[PDB]
C-alpha cells in the first residue's frame, strides 16, 4: 500500500519527463568538443558548425563526467547538452595485450625451485596477506629483474605468475617505446603509464631494450637524444610514485650488467633474480615431464641423452623432442626409437659451437 | 638464433643444370616459336645464372 | 524503492532548466554550457584568453554597436574603426578580448598573463612531512628560508630593502629525499606546486616549444605566488654551446627562450622556481649565472647520527624488541645516502615473515648487508 501511494502522481511525471527529453534528443545530434572547463559557469567550445548558445545541463548528465578536451552532443542549432559522447577509441599505445589468467602454471619446469620462492615472497604473498604487510609496516618491492639468456624460464615464470596473481597481466614490448621521432617515443611513456593507472591493480612484463643500456655521464647527449630523454621520463614516474600492489613491475633484461643503478634505484627494486646456468640433475626433471607429453618407447635411455648433454637449458631440450617427433611423424609412426634422439641431438650441437675450450684448470 | 624463437629454418639451393632446363620449358609455352628444336643443348650453353 | 525518487529529481530541475534556456536562446549566447568546481557567489567577469572566440558580441559603442575581434581562418573579419570598445569583456565569447596578432583592436584583456589554454600538471597539497631528514637535513633549513619566509613575512624584507631570489637548484640522486624535499616544503608553504616536466615539453615540430614556454611564464604571472618544479631540466638543460649540429639548435632555442624571461623585464614577483639536475656540472654557465640563479642546494653524505633518525621514523611501523641499538651496526655497514638506509630496514622485516615471529630481532639485520652490498655493483 505505501507504493500505491508513491505511484499514483508517479506514473505521468515519469512519462512527462521522457517527452521532455524526446524534444531535446531530437535529430541530428552533431558531436562537438569541450575545449576547456571554466568553473564559474562558463566553458571554452569549439564548434565546427557555427553558432553556440550556453546552456545549462540536464540532470542525466553532469560536469563530473566532464573532462577537458571531452567530445560531447550538440544540437546543430540550439547546440546544447544531450549527453556526452560514449564512444572511445582503441588504446593507441605500444603494443599490449591484456590478459586475465593465462592457461600455464609453474609445476612443469622443476630443479628450478629457488627463483621460484623469490617472485613468489614478493608479488604474490601480499595479496594474499593483507596482515602480514601491517605488522612489519612495509611494503614487498615495487618491481624485480629477472636476468638469463633470452627466456628459458624467465619467459615461462611471467606467464605462470599472471594466473596465480588473479589480476590484469599486461606485457609491453619496450624496443617499441624507442621510435626515431621527436614527439611519439615520450608521449608512449607517458600513455603507458596512463594505462597502468585505469586497469590497477596490474602486473607490468618489461620486455628489454637497448635504451636502458646507455646514461653515459652525460644527462643528455647530442647522439640519440631519444633513448636518454625516454630513460629518465622511466625514472620520473617510479621515484615520482611508489605502489604496493597498484602496479607490480616484471623487468627483463638478458645481462643485469648492461643496466644502470640510477634505472635499479633501491627502495622501489630490492630483488636480482639470476636463473643458474644449466645443472646436471635439473636436465633430467625438465626432460622427464617432455617425454610424457610425447610418446615414449622401452629402448629409450633417457640418463644417456642428458649426460651427453653439457651446458643446454629446457629450450633446446623441448626443441630436441619436437625435432624428433618431426622425424617419426615423417615415418608415419607414432613409436620413438634411439636414433631419433641421435640425429637431433646432433643438430642442436652442430649449431651452437664453433669455439675452441678454456677448460682444464685441473 | 636463440633456440625455440626458431623451428625449422631451410636451405634454398644454388641453381644448377637439371633446374635450368625446365624453368625454359615454362616460359616457352607463353609464346610461340617453331617446333624442332633442341631446347637442351640450349640450357647447356649457359653458364650458372639466374632463375 | 529509490526509483521513484530519482524520477522525481530530474524532472523538477528539468522544468525550471527549460525556462531559463529558451530565455537564454533569445539574443543568442556564448560558448555553449556552464560547468561548476567552484563556488557560484564567486563568479568572475575576466576569462583567460589568448584569441578571440566570438559568437556574436553584442555591445555598447558609438561606431558600431556589435563589434567583433577574430582572427580565425575564416571570419578574421575585426572592427571598421580601429580600437573601439568591442568585446564587452568576454561577453558571448568567454575568451573574447584581442588577438595576439593584432590588427588595432580592442584590449579591455590582455593577450598576455593569462593561464589560456594548457597542457599542465598542477598538484594539490601533498601530505609529507619528514621523511629521510637526518642527511637532508641541511636541505631542509635552507629550502625553508628560501620558499616559506619571504611568502609569511614579506613586509619585513621591505623595510630592510632585501629582495630574495628567484630560483633554486637541486641536486644529486632522485628518490633519495632530493626529490620529497621539495614535496614537502609544497604541503607546508602553501602555495601551488606546478610541475612540469621539461622532455615533455619537447616537441615535434618548431616554435611550439617557445610557445610552451612563454605560456607557462603568463600563468606564473597571474597567480602571483607559485612553484614551478622543473624535472630533470637537461634535456633543454645545458650541455650544449656548440651551437647545432641538427636539431640540437631546436632544443636550444627553448632553453635560450627560458633565459629571455628570466633576465627579462618581468621581475620575480612572488614565483619560485625549483630546478632538478642529476650532476649541475652538465648545465651551462647562462643557467648558472647569478640575477637567475644564485642558491645551489645539495645533498651529502650522511653521518652516523642521521641514519639512526632515519631509522627511528621507520620503528614506528616496524614491530620490535629494543635492547639492541641500531646504531652499532650502522657504524660497521657501508657508508651510504639515506634510500639505502631505508631498504636496509625494509628488507629485515621480511625474513620475520619467513621466520613466523612477528617482532624484529637482532638476527635479520645481519643478513641485510649482504644483499645490499651486492646490489649496487648489480
Amino acid at each position: 500500500i505505501r507504493n500505491q501511494e508513491q505511484m499514483k502522481p508517479l506514473e505521468e511525471k515519469q512519462e512527462e519527463e521522457r517527452s521532455k527529453v524526446d524534444d531535446l534528443r531530437g535529430t541530428p545530434m552533431s558531436v562537438g568538443t569541450l575545449e576547456e572547463i571554466i568553473d564559474d559557469n562558463h566553458a571554452i567550445v569549439s564548434t565546427s558548425v557555427g553558432s553556440e548558445h550556453y546552456v545549462s545541463i540536464l540532470s542525466f548528465v553532469d560536469k563530473d563526467l566532464l573532462e577537458p578536451g571531452c567530445s560531447v552532443l550538440l544540437n546543430h542549432k540550439v547546440h546544447a547538452v544531450i549527453g556526452v559522447l560514449m564512444d572511445d577509441t582503441d588504446p593507441l599505445v605500444t603494443v599490449m595485450k591484456v590478459e586475465k589468467a593465462p592457461q600455464e602454471t609453474y609445476a612443469d619446469i622443476g630443479g628450478l625451485d629457488n627463483q621460484i620462492q623469490e617472485i613468489k615472497e614478493s608479488v604474490e604473498l601480499p595479496l594474499t596477506h593483507p596482515e602480514y604487510y601491517e605488522e612489519m609496516g612495509i611494503k614487498p618491492p615495487k618491481g624485480v629483474i629477472l636476468y638469463g639468456p633470452p627466456g628459458t624460464g624467465k619467459t615461462l615464470l611471467a606467464k605462470a605468475v599472471a594466473n596465480q596473481t588473479s589480476a590484469t597481466f599486461l606485457r609491453v614490448v619496450g624496443s617499441e617505446l624507442i621510435q626515431k621521432y621527436l614527439g611519439d617515443g615520450p608521449k608512449l611513456v607517458r600513455e603507458l603509464f596512463r594505462v597502468a593507472e585505469e586497469h590497477a591493480p596490474s602486473i607490468v612484463f618489461i620486455d628489454e631494450i637497448d635504451a636502458i643500456g646507455t646514461k653515459r655521464y652525460d644527462s643528455n647527449s647530442g647522439g640519440e637524444r631519444e633513448i636518454q630523454r625516454t630513460m629518465l621520463e622511466l625514472l620520473n614516474q617510479l621515484d615520482g610514485f611508489d605502489s604496493r600492489g597498484d602496479v607490480k613491475v616484471i623487468m627483463a633484461t638478458n645481462r643485469i650488467e648492461t643496466l644502470d643503478p640510477a634505472l635499479i634505484r633501491p627502495g622501489r627494486i630490492d630483488r636480482k633474480i639470476e636463473f643458474p646456468l644449466p645443472d646436471e640433475k635439473t636436465k633430467k626433471r625438465i626432460f622427464q615431464i617432455h617425454t610424457s607429453r610425447m610418446t615414449l618407447a622401452d629402448d629409450v635411455t633417457l640418463d644417456d641423452l642428458i649426460m651427453a648433454k653439457d651446458d643446454l637449458s629446457g629450450a633446446d631440450i623441448k626443441a630436441i623432442c619436437t625435432e624428433a617427433g618431426l622425424m617419426a611423424l615423417r615415418e608415419r609412426r607414432m613409436k620413438v626409437t634411439n636414433e631419433d634422439f641421435k640425429k637431433s641431438k646432433e643438430n642442436v650441437l652442430y649449431k651452437k659451437q664453433e669455439g675452441t675450450p678454456e677448460g682444464l684448470y685441473l | 638464433l636463440r633456440p625455440g624463437r626458431i623451428d625449422r629454418k631451410i636451405e634454398f639451393p644454388p641453381p644448377n643444370e637439371e633446374a635450368r632446363l625446365d624453368i625454359l620449358k615454362i616460359h616457352s609455352r607463353k609464346m610461340n616459336l617453331t617446333r624442332g628444336i633442341n631446347l637442351r643443348k640450349i640450357a647447356e650453353l649457359m653458364p650458372g645464372a639466374s632463375g | 524503492i529509490k526509483q521513484v525518487e530519482d524520477d522525481i529529481q530530474q524532472l523538477l530541475k528539468k522544468i525550471n532548466e527549460l525556462t531559463g534556456i529558451k530565455e537564454s536562446d533569445t539574443g543568442l549566447a556564448p560558448p555553449a554550457l556552464w560547468d561548476l568546481a567552484a563556488d557560484k557567489q564567486t563568479l568572475q567577469s575576466e576569462q583567460p584568453l589568448q584569441v578571440a572566440r566570438c559568437t556574436k558580441i553584442i555591445n555598447a559603442d558609438s561606431e558600431d554597436p556589435k563589434y567583433i575581434i577574430n582572427v580565425k581562418q575564416f571570419a578574421k573579419f575585426v572592427v571598421d574603426l580601429s580600437d573601439q570598445v568591442a568585446p564587452t569583456d568576454i561577453e558571448e565569447g568567454m575568451r573574447v578580448g584581442v588577438d595576439r596578432n593584432k590588427y588595432q583592436i580592442h584590449i579591455p584583456l590582455p593577450p598576455k598573463i593569462d593561464p589560456t589554454v594548457t597542457m599542465m600538471q598542477v598538484e594539490e597539497k601533498p601530505d609529507v612531512t619528514y621523511s629521510d631528514v637526518g642527511g637532508c637535513k641541511e636541505q631542509i633549513e635552507k629550502l625553508r628560508e628560501v620558499v616559506e619566509t619571504p611568502l609569511l613575512h614579506p613586509e619585513r624584507f621591505v623595510n630592510l630593502g632585501i629582495e630574495p631570489p628567484k630560483g633554486v637548484l637541486l641536486f644529486g640522486p632522485p628518490g633519495t629525499g632530493k626529490t620529497l624535499c621539495a614535496r614537502a616544503v609544497a604541503n607546508r608553504t602553501d602555495a601551488c606546486f606546478i610541475r612540469v616536466i621539461g622532455s615533455e615539453l619537447v616537441q615535434k615540430y618548431v616554435g611550439e616549444g617557445a610557445r610552451m614556454v612563454r605560456e607557462l611564464f603568463e600563468m606564473a604571472r597571474t597567480k602571483k605566488a607559485c612553484l614551478i618544479f622543473f624535472d630533470e631540466i637537461d634535456a633543454i638543460g645545458g650541455a650544449r654551446f656548440d651551437d647545432g649540429a641538427g636539431g640540437d639548435n631546436e632544443v636550444q632555442r627553448t632553453m635560450l627562450e627560458l633565459i629571455n624571461q628570466l633576465d627579462g623585464f618581468d621581475p620575480r614577483g612572488n614565483i619560485k622556481v625549483l630546478m632538478a639536475t642529476n650532476r649541475p656540472d652538465t648545465l651551462d654557465p647562462a643557467l648558472m649565472r647569478p640575477g637567475r640563479l644564485d642558491r645551489k642546494i645539495e645533498f651529502s653524505l650522511p653521518d652516523l647520527e642521521g641514519r639512526t633518525h632515519i631509522f627511528k621514523i621507520h620503528a614506528r611501523s616496524m614491530s620490535v624488541e629494543r635492547d639492541i641499538r641500531f646504531e652499532l651496526l650502522a657504524r660497521l655497514c657501508p657508508n651510504s645516502t639515506g634510500a639505502e638506509i631505508r631498504s636496509v630496514c625494509t628488507e629485515a622485516g621480511m625474513f620475520a615473515i619467513r621466520a613466523r615471529r612477528k617482532i624484529a630481532t637482532e638476527k635479520d639485520f645481519l643478513e641485510a648487508v649482504n644483499k645490499v652490498i651486492k646490489s649496487y655493483a648489480k
